[PDB]
């Protein structure tokens, strides 16, 4: 690893600087190096890991969607033949995106998940595992598509089971997990009714528990509840 | 595109 | 510290590479960075520290002696005035040499010596403290000269007291300490008889203990005994 | 110059 010679604390420090400079590829490489030191991650460090890779893969997904739309238009009736370039370049972006997803999944498997015993860390990592399988599923078209979708589903389901037992309904990790699993149901699993039911039940159970929270926790929880509400408005 | 957990 | 971001193990690895490449300034900087990590040093790491700085200061001392000899000749009767350049350049080299000695002494004081409890480490560091005060004494000409000489003497004497109680007379650290303390007596303290007596007693006590050693230990000890013999031949 | 502990 190219980060093997850098101190863990220096990698963390540089990940924070990279975030401030909006250098998310660097941020992700620093956080990968920090994970590979072999120690468990703190709450703040887990957030840095997730932010870094979400920004990297988010740019790749946006580019893939632009190219996929151009390619789909090229395959309409009446569209001129322009050669293999659109497919080739969409495939290039797709392969890079898959590589980033495989990198994140590899960090989770070696060995973040197995070492995560507290609910807050274990749910966080299992949510990430579901997310990166979901991003693989967004671009999958072959014979492994069903297994990729089931891998996302299985990780989300394990995270949900733990989150319901071990964390209050307003916990931001629990809420973000439920948000992303609902998106999985709607966008990946062809299950819009399950997506709607999960978003509604999650929102309502969080609403009923807001009275227990401080002002700052209330702000954290209601921010994610608004995302659930936004999706419910889009979907209904 | 539905909103997922970001930003 | 410019090495604060590098892993301790990487600094050690690079010190060994620098030794192989005869890059002793780099070697010393890597080992300084390793000491500043705050952990105690192993036997091998102590040897790397000493080799690195001995080579750096050895080059400075050789250069200082060349320049000091030129300067002394400039102050002979009949020598032409050539301006301040020889003194200025001798002073430049001298200041750099003093800086390296102060750096080593600072590492020993913060905090190698205080953390060294085993005889092999404590004697090694106290010998080094005597050596670097001795190198300061070689160039000292002012009102602190006597105190610099006494600082070297005091460190050597503490190392000798521990070495005689805790280590066999053939131990290479004990032998190298006695060798260097004898050189201190001869070259610094104007005590050639003490130098001769120490070298002879050290040699004879080691000779009587060689029968206890393996072939490899015998080779290690007799190598240093030959240095004591070489000095005795020079001095008598 | 006397030999000290080096090399
Ligand atoms: C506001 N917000 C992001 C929108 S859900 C979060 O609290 C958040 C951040 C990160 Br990193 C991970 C998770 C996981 O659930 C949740
Ligand atoms: C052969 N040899 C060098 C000539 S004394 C040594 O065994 C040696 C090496 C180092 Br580093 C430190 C010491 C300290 O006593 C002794
Ligand atoms: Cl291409
Ligand atoms: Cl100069
Ligand atoms: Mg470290
Ligand atoms: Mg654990
Ligand atoms: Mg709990
Ligand atoms: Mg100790
Ligand atoms: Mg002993």
């Amino acid at each position: 690893g190219a980060m093997g010679s850098m101190e863990r604390a220096s990698l963390i420090q540089k990940a924070k600087l990279a975030e401030q400079a909006e250098r998310y590829e660097d941020m992700a490489a620093f956080m990968k190096g920090a994970v590979e030191k072999g120690e468990e991650l703190s709450n703040e460090e887990r957030n840095l890991l997730s932010v870094a890779y979400k920004n990297v893969v988010g740019g790749q997904r946006a580019a893939w969607r632009v190219l996929s739309s151009i390619e789909q238009k090229s395959n309409e009736e009446g569209s001129e033949e322009k050669g293999p370039e659109v497919r080739e370049y969409r495939e290039k972006v797709e392969t890079e995106l898959q590589g980033v997803c495989d990198t994140v999944l590899g960090l989770l498997d070696s060995h973040l998940i197995k070492e995560a015993g507290d609910a807050e860390s274990r749910v966080f990592y299992l949510k990430m595992k579901g997310d990166y399988y979901r991003y693989l599923a967004e671009v999958a078209t072959g014979d492994d598509k069903k297994r990729i979708i089931d891998s996302a589903r299985s990780a989300y389901q394990e995270a949900m089971d733990i989150s319901k037992k071990e964390m209050p309904p307003t916990n931001p990790i629990r809420l973000g997990l439920a948000l992303n699993f609902s998106v999985f149901h709607y966008e990946i699993a062809n299950s819009p009714e399950e997506a709607i039911s999960l978003a509604k039940t999650t929102f309502d159970e969080a609403m009923a528990d807001l009275h227990t929270l401080s002002e700052d926790s209330y702000k954290d929880s209601t921010l994610i509840m608004q995302l659930l509400r936004d999706n419910l408005t889009l979907w209904t | 595109k539905a909103k997922s957990c970001t930003v």
